[PDB]
């Protein structure tokens, strides 16, 4: 369960300036190693967190397609797995575009997504060849990507906590008449708020709520008093307010994400090149 | 890394285990999934009564597990013939298994391997559940499992009829075989295929009926049986006072549903009617 | 030296979670997906889906990093 899973106590965090403190730390270790190993060709950490952007969509491209069908829980630890290993590691050492499939291939095994390696890699849209490469490539970093994730695999996605509360409105909430309504929107949100830094940062109870209230507010619904009456916050006014902070901050965050730029990445994706034929 | 190896301890098809310094260290498809579920499972538990994962490591594809090491299982208790097994001591070993079990069940976790052999004992007598190779997350629908989980003699009647989707009882029917291998120091249902597994289930304890079981037919692995009587529970069990009885009578209840699960298992009179427990220190050693 | 029977006092830092035998009751199971007899002869409920899903909708829902 989340509440003493390792997700909370581990990887979930006060703020975005730690984020990019670790950020910025990582960017610097590899900097200095690749300086006592071996120039402008070095990645800044907005470069970095561009680059991320653009393989965390790739990566979602990658699952959206991926026969058999991989379940969304799936999806969700291979990206959280994507977040927290770019938390600490540089693109220029390890390249995001295997990292990511390391991702899938490790979300996969532990979800219980029964899925051979030889229909995994055929998934790619690559060569044969290619995807024997990309399979032993992904061998080669499995122990890595696991051991970068401090050996924590059970990832608490948004999805069921939105299914409970769901059936917390369709039962404690007539106000809300038809909850079912939210969904898509709400859906809709939750892809959002997981582009952010939101899942490293908020947990996934307030990330389904946020997404929630979110969604009736976009319909001009005002469900206050289920925070006040149905989840007894009227006892705690404290409660009710960090709550509401909580969702503020996280609309804020959504608000304030921006797509990677198609003529940006492309300069970032030759200097990665750049980056990983050197060294 | 930081271990120094001690001493081997045992090999199985699955790993091989080393006493390493005081731990316990077990060693195209990448990184074997057993021991991933391992990882995973354990890394998120945290209870007296379930094995703790100190540490993980490994290279390439190969991946070792470190453990806290542990000094005897409830098998070679049970098969030690100098070893007497008192009532406080069955029920020592009952509710540490039990607290263990009500712990994994709160996290939506069934152990699926229950059995002597998986629940280990430490030098002060703290039993915890190990062997987590098989462990799975239950309460989701669409999850669907295997119903050949469990050793075939600690198997559930609905595991052995072929049930994809259980609960807690696939767990407790196991520890009601347990139990009854903690009173007759023989394995209660000693069955050589399913077959015949199922068969000597219903010849001890009665070939269930619609009330006893409302959905039984509906499993797609059920066989038709001879009506057994089955022999009463006290006969069996003739040590057995009236509130073990009751215990073992909710553990091998034939519905699943209404099998006891841990926390009413806990909640029975056996466990807060004298004698009490035998506290950890004082259970029996081989 | 007497056992006594004790819950599991475990914060989830989140609203109350009814009962599992209360479900029922209370109408949370006329909005989850009804158990197949199969299911019900393999011991699976509804009620084990819906608890497990409002437990997760309020695990952790007041807590701050
Ligand atoms: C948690 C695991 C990795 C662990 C911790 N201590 N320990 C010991 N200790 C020695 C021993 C000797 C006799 C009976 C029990 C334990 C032996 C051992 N053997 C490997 C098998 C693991 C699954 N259960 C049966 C066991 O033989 N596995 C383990």
């Amino acid at each position: 369960m989340y509440h003493n899973s390792s997700q909370k106590r581990h990887w979930t965090f006060s703020s975005e300036e730690q984020l990019a403190r670790l950020r910025a730390d990582a960017n610097r270790k590899f900097r200095c190693k690749a300086v006592a190993n071996g120039d402008p060709v070095f990645l800044e950490p907005h470069e970095e967190m561009t680059l991320c952007k653009y393989y965390e969509k790739r990566l979602l491209e990658f699952c959206s397609v991926f026969k058999p069908a991989m379940p969304r829980s799936v999806v969700g630890t291979a990206c959280m797995y994507f977040k927290r290993f770019y938390l600490n590691n540089s693109v220029m050492e390890y390249h995001p575009r295997i990292i990511m499939l390391t991702c899938a291939f490790l979300a996969c095994k532990v979800d219980e997504f029964n899925v051979s390696s030889p229909q995994f890699v055929g998934n790619l849209r690559e060569s044969p060849l290619g995807q024997e490469k990309a399979l032993e490539q992904i061998l080669e970093y499995e122990l890595l990507l696991i051991q970068q994730l401090n050996f924590h695999l059970i990832v608490h996605n948004p999805y069921r906590p939105f299914e409970g509360f769901l059936i917390d409105l369709k039962t404690r909430y007539p106000i809300l008449e038809n909850p079912e309504i939210l969904r898509k929107t709400a859906d809709d949100f939750l892809n959002r708020i997981a582009l952010t830094d939101a899942y490293l940062l908020y947990t996934p109870s307030q990330i389904a709520l946020t997404a929630i209230l979110s969604s009736a507010s976009r319909a001009g619904i005002t469900m206050e008093s289920y925070l006040s009456e149905s989840l007894m916050l009227k006892e705690n006014r404290t409660c009710l307010s960090q709550l509401l902070d909580i969702m503020k901050s996280m609309r804020n965050l959504v608000k304030k994400y921006e797509p990677p730029r198609s003529e940006e990445v492309a300069v970032l994706k030759q200097k990665l090149e750049r980056c990983h034929s050197a060294e | 890394k930081r271990y120094e190896k001690l001493d081997f301890l045992g090999e199985g098809q699955f790993a091989t285990v080393y006493k390493a310094r005081i731990v316990a260290i077990k060693k195209k498809d990448g990184i074997n999934r057993t021991a991933l579920r391992e990882i995973k499972l354990l890394q998120e538990l945290s209870h007296p009564n379930i094995i703790g994962l100190l540490d993980a490591f490994g290279h390439k594809s190969n991946i070792s597990l470190v453990f806290d090491f542990m000094e005897t299982d409830l098998e070679v208790i049970i098969k030690d013939n100098s070893l007497v097994l008192t009532p406080s001591h069955i029920k020592a070993y009952m509710l540490m298994t039990l607290q263990g079990l009500e712990y994994l069940h709160q996290h939506w976790i069934l152990h699926r391997d229950l059995k002597p052999n998986n629940l280990l004992l430490d030098e002060n007598g703290v039993l915890k559940l190990a062997d987590f190779g098989l462990a799975k997350s239950f309460g989701s629908p669409n999850r669907a499992y295997t119903h050949q989980v469990v050793t075939r003699w600690y198997r559930a009647p609905e595991l052995l009829f072929g049930a994809r989707m259980y609960g807690v009882g696939v767990d407790m029917w196991a520890v009601g075989c347990i139990l009854a291998e903690l009173l007759l120091r023989v394995p209660f249902l000693p069955g050589d295929s399913d077959l015949d597994q199922l068969t000597r289930i219903f010849e001890t304890l009665g070939t269930p009926t619609e009330e006893q079981w409302p959905d039984m037919c509906s499993l797609p692995d059920y066989v038709t049986f001879k009506s057994f009587p089955g022999i009463p529970l006290h006969h069996i069990f003739s040590a057995a006072g009236d509130d073990l009885l009751d215990l073992i009578q909710g553990l091998f209840l034939f519905n699943p549903c209404a099998r006891i699960t841990a926390t009413q298992a806990l909640k029975m009179k056996y466990f807060s009617n004298r004698p009490g427990p035998t506290p950890g220190c004082q259970l029996p050693r081989p | 030296a007497l056992y006594e029977y004790q819950p599991l006092q475990i914060e989830t830092y989140g609203p109350h979670v009814p009962e599992l035998e209360m479900l029922g009751r209370l109408g949370y199971l006329n909005h989850v997906r009804a158990a197949s007899p199969q299911d019900l002869a393999g011991g699976y409920t509804s009620s084990l889906a819906c608890h497990r899903a409002l437990q997760d909708a309020f695990s952790g829902l007041f807590w701050q990093p």
